[PDB]
């Protein structure tokens, strides 16, 4: 019974991990950045170089 | 415009949470904006319109008036046409119409010819108008003191090259590069 429970838990853990990874990818899908800061907007911030 | 990419990035202050900037905002206040009537100095007729401004700049001036530049036009009414701006194929009416229209369309020759009235005056091509405008400008310069034919050759060369039937296009373009 303990072996069966351990194997079943391994499969449940694997499935939950795959589901969490799918949810994380779905999270990544949305555009992570929409705005920036003001001191990083009107002070030239960078050169192409 | 775009090529179907990520959305633009915009300036923001309340990134973080308005717990950082609570102090930077609470200590200051806004300059009172007002909906105010203005008249652009670029307007020949002094009409007035509304728009949002700071109530400290009210009625100051319209910054876009400096975009109101215009290009010059020659002048002739009774005798300058005969004495200096002579012509033997164009009437005063046709010249004046073409000049007023060129001002309409700001010496953009293609759409100038597009409008050029074909039923008040006899037909003619774009380069005729262009060269005639050059001639009038030269005459004005003299009193007040590159080649059109090759451009026609242009138009015809492009017309021949493009009207070329597709198979001949392919064959000639092969012949074009081989040697």
């Amino acid at each position: 019974a303990v072996m069966t429970a351990v194997r079943a838990w391994e499969f449940w853990n694997l499935k939950t991990l795959q589901e969490r990874e799918a949810r994380l990818r779905l999270e990544q899908e949305e555009a992570e950045l929409l705005t920036y800061t003001r001191e990083d907007a009107y002070s030239m911030e960078y050169v192409y170089e | 415009s775009d090529k179907k990419d990520a959305p633009p990035l915009l300036p923001s202050d309340t990134g973080q949470g308005y717990r950082t900037v609570k102090a930077k905002l609470g200590s200051k206040k806004v300059r009172p904006w007002k909906w105010m009537p203005f008249t652009n100095p670029a307007r020949k007729d002094g009409a007035m319109f509304f728009h949002w401004r700071r109530a400290a700049e009210e009625g100051k001036d319209y910054p876009f008036a400096r975009f109101n530049k215009t290009v010059q036009v020659p002048v002739y009414s009774e005798q300058e046409y005969q004495l200096y701006l002579h012509d033997d194929a164009w009437t005063k009416a046709e010249t004046d119409h073409l000049f007023d229209l060129s001002r309409r369309f700001d010496l953009r020759f293609v759409v100038i010819h597009d409008r050029y009235d074909h039923q008040q005056f006899k037909k003619r091509s774009v380069e005729d108008l262009k060269e005639r405008y050059y001639h009038i400008c030269a005459k004005l310069a003299n009193v007040r003191a590159f080649d059109a034919g090759h451009e026609r050759r242009r138009k015809e060369q492009l017309e021949r090259l493009y009207n070329r039937t597709p198979e001949q296009v392919a064959e000639e373009e092969y012949l074009l590069q081989e040697l």
